[PDB]
DNA sequence: TCTAATGCGAGCATGCTCGCATTAGATTTTGTTTTTTTAGCGGTT
């Protein structure tokens, strides 16, 4: 037929998915500022301050 | 493995391949098997958990 | 070449309608909502829709594309307003315009194959939008490119607005 | 990804970095033509290996030098030709010698 | 591959939102793991 898409348990797993990198990502912040012992710099960039 | 399976040409194998490849090549369903084996290792026992 | 040739080779002269791209591949739908078989057959039919350039007309648009009365085309990317004008998002340019870009190969036609002549062999990889031909160039072991060593650099291409480009073209 | 231009932008700076990597061995220019030599012990017959040990530091052959190699023999493979112009030329030039 | 910008017209409160469609852009990985014991030749063919 030539057609896709997602069943629910797909769907479900994304959004679990999701949340659970997310939450690791933050582990992963948390791992990075933890090291420093008495100084700590953070620099991103972006498009536009305002 | 892949060589066999052709050869055999059982229905089911094609009714596989032909939803996790793409229109010209098969090589994504080569790294489907390659992905769910890798991921069921990580239980104690693999072949249960598939 | 199909237009300076188009008197003499088959009997009158011409006057560039497009180029259009054919994309040959067995595509897939993904739709999100429930689709009858007429439905899908119209969805894939969609995915054939040509990329290119075309000449401004409701007259070209409309030969092209004979089903289209109103609306956007599902075979050339251009369209009819209601008011029956060519809409803006249609990928069409003036006939002077095709002029412009037509004239413009050849000037890079003629002085590329004078610098082949000339001897020019010199190793000047472009860059632009993050793409590099050396990527998919088989003897990047031959030329030894470096970027850290000096004298040996990236030709900065710019993504620039294709009525920018047209600009430019007309300096020129 | 980030870290080469960082290394880079550092030392630029003037400050010492080291920084552990699992890739880009095979981009280096030194291996590659390691490598392309290693090759050619293995298998002669492949003209862009061949050619990239002749315009390495290794043997040196300029542009000239290389398009001359090419001219003993158009049709041939790189490494036959190199092989003519070694059989027609004559002790005197440079070129022979490399 | 999903998010964002652009275009056009229908219904609403002549100018405005909203729906929808569509395309186009750009934006982009992390990782580690070993040792294998244990007694040189051979004069002379
Ligand atoms: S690889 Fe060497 S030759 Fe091929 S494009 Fe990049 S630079 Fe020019």
């Amino acid at each position: 037929l030539r057609i896709s898409y997602p069943t629910l348990p797909l769907i479900a797993m994304k959004k679990k998915m999701r949340r659970e990198l997310l939450s690791e990502e933050l582990r992963v912040l948390y791992v990075a500022l933890t090291r420093a012992k008495e100084k700590l710099f953070l620099i991103g960039s972006c498009k536009d301050h305002q | 493995l892949f060589e066999d399976e052709y050869a055999k040409g059982e229905k089911a194998f094609f009714e596989l391949v032909d939803r996790y490849t793409t229109d010209r090549h098969d090589l994504d369903l080569q790294f489907l098997v390659k992905q769910v084996y890798e991921y069921s290792r990580s239980h104690p026992n693999p072949e249960a958990w598939l | 070449l199909s237009i300076t040739h188009s008197a003499d080779w088959l009997g009158m002269r011409a006057t560039p309608a497009g180029v259009l791209y054919f994309h040959i591949h067995d595509p897939m739908i993904q739709s999100n909502l429930p689709l009858g078989l007429d439905e899908i057959e119209q969805e894939i039919f969609k995915k054939f829709k040509m990329k290119g350039l075309l000449l401004g007309d409701q007259e070209v648009v409309r030969l092209m594309d004979t089903t289209l009365q109103e609306g956007r085309s599902n075979i050339i990317n251009a369209g009819l307003k209601k008011d029956g004008s060519l809409r803006s998002d249609s990928a069409a340019v003036g006939e002077k315009e095709f002029d412009l870009l037509t004239k413009h190969v050849r000037r890079t036609f003629q002085e590329a194959g004078e610098q082949i002549t000339d001897g020019r062999v010199s190793i000047e990889p472009y860059k632009m939008k993050n793409k590099t031909p050396c990527t998919y160039c088989a003897f990047k072991s031959v030329c030894q490119f470096d970027e850290s060593l000096e004298e040996n650099e990236y030709r900065p291409l710019k993504a620039e607005k294709d009525k920018t480009i047209l600009e430019w073209i007309k300096k020129e | 990804p980030w870290a080469p231009q960082i290394m880079e932008e550092l030392r630029a700076q003037g400050i010492p970095v080291y920084a552990n990597l699992t890739s880009g061995y095979f981009e280096a220019v030194e291996v590659a033509v390691a490598l392309s030599v290693l090759k050619v012990i293995d298998n002669p017959y492949q003209d862009i290996p061949l050619a990239s040990v002749l315009r390495s530091p290794i043997v040196g052959a300029d542009e000239n030098e290389l398009s001359l190699i090419r001219l003993e023999n158009k049709k041939a493979p790189y490494y036959e030709a190199m092989k003519d112009y070694l059989a027609a030329g004559d002790r005197s030039d440079e070129l022979y010698q490399k």
